[PDB]
C-alpha cells in the first residue's frame, strides 16, 4: 500500500526528485543508445574514389 | 613482394610467360601485326604454323655497378631468331625468301628492394645495329649521338646513323625501374619500306636495352643482375620458299 502522508496537494517536488528512480534491469541486456549527444571529431578522406586517378599503381 | 592486377600470364604455343610485377603491355603505334598476306606477293604464303609463335628466351647480358647512363645493348631482329635459338620459326625463315611479322617481347631482371637504378628498353624501326646484324656484345655507348663518320671527315657535322639517345623515349618503350618492376611487355606491328621484307638483308627492328639511372646497392645486395629476354614473332607470313639460305652465320 502506501505509507503515511495524507496530503492532498500535489508533491511540490517532482518524483525524480522525491524519490530513488526504480529501474528495472532485463536478464539479455540492453543496448545503449547509439549517441550520447552531438559532440564529435570527424574523420574525413578515410577511402578513395575520385582524383588524378588511375595513373595510380595496382 | 610483388600483387594482383601486376601478377600476369602470356601463353604463347607451349610457351608462357608469367610476372608477378608488371606495368602493363605497351603497344607501340597503337596497333598489333594483323598477319595478313602481303600485297605485293602472287604465291600465297605460309602462315599460322604453331610451332613459330611462341616464346624464345635467352639471355641478354648483366647489368652491373659500372655501366654508365646511355650505355646501350642491340638485339637486331629477325636475325637474332634465324639461327638454331631460332627453332621452327628460324628453319622456315631461312627457306623463304621473305618474311612479314610484328613482334612481342618481354625483358626480364630481378634486385631487390635495396637495390636502385633504371634501365630503359625500347624497340625501334630502321634503328642502326652492327652490320652483321648480331646482337651486341658488351655494353656501349658506341656512335651516339652523332652517328659513325669516316676518318677523315674532321669538320663533318654528322653521320646519318646518328641517334640523340636524350629522345630515346619518343620509340615505344618501357622502364625497367628496380623499386617499381622485373618485366616489361612491349608489342610492335609491322612496319617496313615495302609490303613484307627481304629479311636477308635487313634488320628492320632493334630491341634496345639501356641503363638511364645507374645500379646502386650497399654491400651484401647482389652484385651483378642478369638481364633475360623472351621474344615472339607474332603472326608471320613468310613467302618465295626456295633451298636453305645456308651459311645461316
Amino acid at each position: 500500500s502506501e505509507g503515511n502522508e495524507g496530503v492532498i496537494i500535489n508533491n511540490f517536488y517532482s518524483n525524480q526528485y522525491q524519490n530513488s528512480i526504480d529501474l528495472s534491469a532485463n536478464a539479455t541486456g540492453s543496448d545503449p543508445p547509439k549517441t550520447y549527444g552531438q559532440f564529435s571529431n570527424l574523420l574525413s578522406g578515410a577511402v578513395n574514389a575520385f582524383s588524378n586517378m588511375l595513373p595510380l599503381l595496382a | 613482394e610483388n600483387l594482383s592486377d601486376r601478377v600476369s600470364q602470356d601463353t604463347a604455343g607451349n610457351t608462357v610467360t608469367n610476372t608477378q610485377s608488371t606495368v602493363g603491355r605497351l603497344v607501340g603505334y597503337g596497333t598489333v601485326h594483323d598477319g595478313e598476306h602481303p600485297a605485293s606477293c602472287a604465291d600465297t604464303a605460309s602462315e599460322k604454323i604453331l610451332a613459330v609463335e611462341r616464346y624464345y628466351t635467352f639471355k641478354v647480358n648483366d647489368w652491373t655497378s659500372t655501366q654508365k647512363p646511355f650505355e646501350y645493348i642491340r638485339i637486331p631482329l629477325p636475325h637474332v631468331l634465324s639461327g638454331e635459338d631460332g627453332g621452327v620459326f628460324g628453319a622456315t625463315l631461312r627457306r623463304h625468301y621473305l618474311v612479314k611479322t610484328g613482334w612481342r617481347v618481354q625483358v626480364q631482371c630481378n634486385a631487390s628492394q635495396f637495390h636502385a637504378g633504371s634501365l630503359l628498353v625500347f624497340m625501334a624501326p630502321e634503328y642502326p645495329t652492327l652490320d652483321v646484324f648480331a646482337m651486341d656484345n658488351r655494353w656501349s655507348k658506341d656512335n651516339l649521338p652523332n652517328g659513325t663518320r669516316t676518318q677523315t671527315n674532321r669538320k663533318g657535322p654528322f653521320a646519318m646513323d646518328h641517334q640523340n639517345f636524350w629522345q630515346w623515349t619518343l620509340y615505344p618503350h618501357q622502364f625497367l625501374n628496380l623499386r617499381t618492376n622485373t618485366t616489361v611487355d612491349l608489342e610492335v606491328p609491322y612496319v617496313n619500306i615495302a609490303p613484307t621484307s627481304s629479311w636477308t638483308q635487313h634488320a628492320s627492328w632493334t630491341l634496345v636495352i639501356a641503363v638511364v639511372a645507374p645500379l646502386t646497392y650497399s654491400t651484401g645486395a647482389s652484385t651483378s643482375l642478369d638481364i633475360t629476354a623472351s621474344i615472339q614473332p607474332v603472326r608471320p607470313v613468310f613467302n618465295g620458299l626456295r633451298h636453305e639460305v645456308l651459311s645461316r652465320q
